[PDB]
């Protein structure tokens, strides 16, 4: 066989990231699902795409879905791009070579925010697993990890190598200090989640599940142990919707301060920072009016303390879209007028100015000065098809009909139209019928590039399926309203033929290539055959658990395909109506399967965004496509079977085309290395008057402490017995050692006796013939410290037990 | 006497007379507690 | 659910909520989308004839046959702010004990540990104070904190102290603070303590085998001994 592989993708202008702005309107950096697009403003027109490699199809391609992107940050003086996925992968992008420098893997789940270091050093990234990781870009490692939160990573502010505030799902906000790596402060944010946050000097602001915003004062040197962070009022936003996004802006010729909160719905909100005279102005002003009213010096304090968010802030304009908005930038702060750019969730991108003059904007709504539609839908595409010259692919979506290059990839026409659920060319490829779902037939012409007629009562419900006769003069339709009609194309214009009443709602209608059969899919679970010349009934095709979704017939009219949302495709013979093999081919509802051109091998697409290659004969599956990231609903397959045209539910259209040591020798080990250091700085502080211990960080002392603590206990006294007598002046010195760290001695007081004892009852004889000097005095040195710990321990023991009876005593006493 | 399950319901005691409040207790920590009583429970 | 004649029913919360009452005395609240009784009042000893609410059901009250009025309160808004600030105090304290830990503040970070009924980290506390002490008894801030403890403290504490003493590796630590809290309390007051008896129980057995060991430890280190006089020689 041979192997199908991506070819080109294209249909998707903004994915589920945030976006990008650099100056040049400039240029926008957008996600397209797993690429990343530069995009210009002004033209409308794609620069560059980036694309790692290995497309879908390959053998070396992966078996999965790939990664989307979901943040995109972009270092401005150092022309790098990081691209965060849904895998917790971050690649660093050269934007002028467009190839990736680095790959970082440290993150189990998506990663939401992304921040470069002021000095382009050091990169910051948050995930869906609740951590935080600072990269060092040079070396090309994690330096370390920030675990407190217990939620996904919403926001964080990083503007001094100092200090870190971070805020989560969980609903708290956390100051971080990069040089211990530990929390300092954590307080409640919001009741809920807590989505927003944005810095500017001290203020700080963050936005919860409901309207409200806090504001709070950041105070880094305070240093009391609290109050880095203390709340100073709330304000409530129009939208009771959840607030996404907080971004600060500056003008630097009139040092204003402006920002937005990015609401869940279609609407940004945008704000002002009043000037110090200006609240000292308006402080002064509603001292007066509330002194006017009569209210107490008492009263009015707490007064403006209630009112206290209202004096910095001053709603500002709000901007309100046609879609849900996914982000937004801003782009441009001047004394003219304040420009945002924002992308929305119907795959979009649209560019927005207001101009204003002192407090307030001049123009009652923001001036949407830029778009980027025409290489999308807005909608998902609900049903494709490829002309008889396998030129021209027309992707049909509810509320617009767009028609492609299949080469260049660029839409060439824009048809206005319903709800349309199926789409045929028609011969020649000059023409397009649709289905809409208001019962309604639409005939469009490419050339005159409108719509030449429409039938409004061509059915009383959907229009579910839609097809053609090969001679391309007959169209049959079938509908929700349990009708097929026989329409002709007469000089154009659709007269109706016939009616073909069935019991239940029809789901497809497919005419053989040889014009003889017609399969009509039933919400009964049946297929029914009929032939088309005499419109007599024929077969009945039971098996489904589900109903039918898609037919097709071979190109010699022997073999009838049937796919079901009860995961199973099932291949009958057309000569008996008996059913050769059902497959499990895919783990849900499979939406459409079409035969290859001139053989049996056919495609099927599901829900489950997988596209798999079959073989008719064998029955077996020969490869599987995992390119889309949602559910593919149309698919496509040219007249020659060059190529295969996909379209899923995440606005992509994509194209296919055919190409060890034992106890007491670890120990004997562990004595050589600490005590030749201990030895060491003997002689080197006597004469003034290593690796493996660096790496783990632990003194001499401690280092042979640790592996006296490993040995198992019934392996510690034989252990021991395997150590030589050399060894035993060794371990009598690390035990002098110990003595005069009276933390260490105390903390493994019993462990240290019963080794030490061990030692000299085994080899008493060799200890005592020993003329040394230096050892008798070690020996009385290392009685004289351990009888005083042992005694201590004895003393705290023997006190309490007397005490503890006294009180018996008394108890007893009187209560007896 | 003898060291028996925590009386609190926030709280693990081992018969090593080591208490462990659930809300000290880290992520990993807690994990690893688990599947330790997962085992137990199994061959009981 | 109602064990009787159900004789009064009317909407609160707009659509969301019903309240009923009934021969049984019982006022259910219900609710109406799923139809399950959320909160049972029970302030009557007899049927309840009459109901009337107030302000969508923000005042209700229910006359008993006998003749007494019950003038519900709604409070929902009340006591979830009452466990705000109880969950906003708790998040306070867990941060600041960490920080006292790692800043080595032991005598502060023991007071959380008491409050917050953490015993790994009362356990390290303690542990590690004594650390200290080894270069009265813990500090002259520490044992002043012990000090100050009340009953309730006294007897978490001493049930802290009475597990950590049964096992050999750590009843070190157990007999210091039992010996702190006897060096700096009255003992009159702490046999009043109900239930400290039955703790003070089970130390003294095990505070007895720990005797009898580390004694013998002490006869076994004149092994020593017994090699330097042979060096002697």
């Amino acid at each position: 066989y041979q192997r199908f592989e991506q070819a080109a993708a294209f249909g998707v202008i903004a994915s589920n990231a945030n976006c990008v702005w650099i100056p040049a309107p400039g240029q926008l950096i957008t996600s397209a699902l797993e690429d990343v697009n530069i995009w210009d403003i002004k033209t409308g027109d794609l620069v560059s795409k980036l694309s790692d490699g290995l497309p879908p199809g390959a053998s070396d391609a992966r078996g999965a879905k790939p990664a989307e992107c979901t943040y995109l940050e972009a270092h401005k003086d150092t022309d790098l791009l990081a691209v965060g996925y849904a895998d917790g992968v971050i690649k660093v992008w050269d934007l002028m070579s467009k190839t990736v420098l680095l790959n970082f893997n440290g993150h189990k789940a998506a990663i939401t925010l992304l921040q470069f270091d002021g000095t382009g050093t050091r990169l910051i990234s948050g995930s869906k697993d609740s951590n935080i990781i600072v990269w060092d870009l040079v070396g090309e490692v994690g330096l370390y990890k920030l675990r407190s939160h217990k939620d996904s990573i919403t926001g964080f502010w990083c503007q001094g190598e100092d200090w870190l505030i971070s805020t989560s799902k969980d609903g708290m906000i956390k100051l971080w200090d990069l040089k211990t790596h530990q929390c300092i402060e954590t307080h409640i944010a919001h009741t809920g989640e807590c989505w927003g946050l944005a810095v500017k000097d001290d203020l700080l602001i963050t936005t919860g599940t409901d309207s409200q915003v806090k504001i709070w004062k950041l105070d880094i040197e305070n240093d009391k142990m609290g109050g880095k962070l203390t709340e100073m009022g709330i304000f409530e936003k129009q939208s009771k919707q959840r607030g996404l996004k907080i971004e600060f802006i500056t003008n630097s010729s009139d040092k204003t301060s402006f920002f937005y909160i990015q609401n869940a719905d279609k609407t940004i909100e945008t704000f002002r920072i009043r000037k110090e005279e200006e609240i000292a102005r308006g402080l002064k002003k509603r001292e007066k009016r509330l002194k006017e009213k009569g209210l107490t010096e008492e009263e009015i304090a707490k007064s403006i303390k209630e009112s206290y968010s209202s004096f910095i802030l001053h709603p500002f304009q709000t901007i309100r879209s046609l879609y849900k908005i996914k982000s937004a930038s801003w782009t441009t702060v001047s004394s003219s007028k304040l420009e945002l750019v924002l992308t929305t969730s119907s795959n979009t991108i649209e560019y927005y100015s207001i101009p204003y003059e002192k407090r307030d904007p001049t123009s009652p709504a923001p001036l949407k000065t830029h778009t980027i539609e025409l290489q999308g839908q807005r909608t998902d595409v609900r049903s494709i098809d490829i002309s008889d010259d396998n030129k021209l692919l027309a992707t049909a979506s509810n509320g617009s009909l767009k028609i492609w290059n299949i080469k260049t990839h660029k839409c060439i026409r824009t048809f206005e139209c319903g709800y349309a659920l199926t789409c045929k060319f028609l011969p020649g490829g000059l023409l397009v019928i649709l289905g809409t779902r208001n019962g309604e037939l639409q005939l469009f012409d490419l050339a005159s590039s409108s719509l030449l007629d429409t039938i409004e009562d061509a059915h009383d419900a959907a229009i579910w399926s839609l097809d053609l006769t090969s001679d391309g003069k007959r169209l049959v339709t079938g509908s929700a309203d349990k009708t097929v009609k026989f329409w002709d194309f007469k000089v154009l214009k659709l007269h109706h033929d016939t009616t073909l009443e069935l019991t239940d709602d029809i789901l497809c209608v497919r005419v053989s290539p040889d014009d003889r059969y017609l399969a009509i899919s039933l919400l009964d679970n049946t297929v029914k055959v009929f032939f088309l010349d005499s419109m007599k009934f024929y077969l009945s095709l039971y098996g489904h658990k589900l109903p039918v979704l898609s037919i097709d017939i071979s190109f010699d009219s022997k073999m009838i395909i049937t796919s079901s949302a009860d995961k199973n495709i099932k291949i009958w013979g057309l000569d008996f109506g008996d059913c050769h093999k059902s497959l499990f081919a895919h783990q849900d509802s499979i939406m459409n399967v079409k035969f290859l051109p001139q053989s049996h091998n056919f495609f099927s697409c599901s829900k489950d965004a997988v596209v798999k290659y079959w073989d008719g004969e064998k029955f077996e599956c020969i490869q599987k496509l995992y390119a889309h990231q949602s559910e593919v609903w149309a698919l496509a397959v040219a007249t020659d079977g060059g190529f295969v045209v996909s379209s899923s539910h995440d606005h992509s259209i994509r194209i296919w085309e055919e190409t060890s040591l034992k106890a007491g020798e670890r120990l004997m080990e562990a004595l050589d290395l600490g005590i030749a250091e201990i030895e060491g700085l003997e002689a080197y502080n006597r004469d003034m008057k290593n690796a493996v211990l660096i790496a783990v960080n632990k003194t001499p002392e401690q280092y042979i402490m640790d592996t006296l603590l490993r040995i198992r206990m019934s392996q510690l006294e034989d252990a021991l017995m395997v150590m030589p007598f050399s060894y035993v002046l060794k371990f009598l010195k690390f035990i002098d050692t110990v003595m005069q760290n009276k933390t260490l001695l105390h903390s493994h007081l019993p462990l240290i006796c019963k080794n030490l004892f061990f030692i000299i009852k085994f080899n008493h004889k060799e200890l005592v013939s020993q003329k040394n000097e230096e050892l008798k005095l070690q020996i009385n040195r290392v009685k004289t410290e351990l009888r005083s710990a042992l005694k201590s321990t004895e003393d705290d023991l023997g006190f309490n037990v007397q005490g503890l009876k006294f009180v018996k005593q008394q108890w007893n006493l009187r209560h007896n | 006497y003898n060291v028996g399950k925590a009386e609190k319901d926030g709280e693990i005691r081992l018969k090593n007379g080591v208490a462990m409040s659930k809300e000290e207790l880290t992520r990993e920590d807690k994990n690893r507690l688990r599947r330790a009583l997962k085992r137990k429970r199994s061959k009981a | 659910g109602h064990t009787n004649a159900v004789q009064r029913c009317s909407f609160i919360n707009k659509q969301k909520q019903l309240i009923s009452c009934g021969a049984d005395g019982l006022i259910k609240i219900w609710d109406c989308s799923s139809g399950e009784c959320l909160k049972t009042l029970d302030g009557h000893n007899n049927r309840l004839w009459a109901l009337s609410t107030m302000n969508d059901g923000d005042m209700i009250v229910s006359a008993d046959a006998d003749g007494v009025f019950q003038f519900w309160k709604d409070c929902t808004e009340q006591e979830i702010e009452e466990e705000q600030e109880k969950a906003k105090l708790q998040v306070e304290q867990e941060q600041s004990l960490q920080n006292y830990m790692s800043k080595g503040d032991w005598t502060n970070a023991f007071l959380l540990a008491m409050t917050l009924d953490h015993p790994m980290r009362l356990f390290n506390v303690l542990k590690r104070a004594l650390g200290e002490s080894r270069s009265v008894i813990f500090n002259e801030e520490l044992d002043q904190a012990i000090s100050i403890l009340n009953d309730e403290q006294l007897i978490l504490l001493m049930k802290r102290c009475r597990d950590w003493n049964t096992n050999a590796k750590t009843h070190t630590i157990a007999q210091r603070t039992i010996r702190c809290i006897l060096m700096h309390h009255n003992i009159a007051k702490l046999s009043e303590i109900p239930g400290m008896v039955k703790i003070v129980d089970a130390i003294i057995p095990y505070t007895q085998r720990h005797f009898t060991r580390v004694d013998n430890l002490v006869e076994q280190s004149y092994i020593l001994d017994y090699a330097l006089v042979e060096m002697d020689k």
